[PDB]
């Protein structure tokens, strides 16, 4: 079958890991500061 | 903490209108690391007093629910 030459290859390639910047937990995200803040007089 | 919690409970039993006594009771529960017990007490008080304007109670409820995580919607409210 001498006709138009074309190659079909589906692209589903996974991207490389992004490694985005990491959020920093608040001081009130730790159990001990939470206890100190809640137990305030 | 045990004695203060007992005193807060006695204050509540003497006069139920003392919201400050109940809030101190919940704070003492927090002091004794009774996270679940304080949460149950706070839910009972809020559901009985949904119209009460205890801003600090609602702030504490939001903080507790955020620590829980699954109850984020009540925390937002």
């Amino acid at each position: 079958r001498q006709d138009y030459i074309a190659k079909v290859r589906y692209q589903n390639d996974l991207p490389a890991p992004p490694c985005p910047p990491k959020l920093l937990k608040y001081e009130i995200e730790k159990e001990a500061p939470q206890k100190e803040f809640l137990k305030d007089s | 903490y045990v004695q203060a919690q007992k005193q807060f409970k006695q204050a509540e039993d003497s006069q139920n209108s003392n919201t400050l006594a109940k809030l101190g009771y919940a704070q003492c529960l927090i002091a004794r690391n009774e996270v679940g017990d304080a949460t149950i007490y706070l839910e009972k008080f809020f559901k009985e007093n949904q119209d009460s304007k205890s801003s600090e109670m609602m702030l504490l409820l939001g903080i507790i629910y955020s620590q829980s995580g699954k109850s984020y919607y009540k925390a937002i409210i």
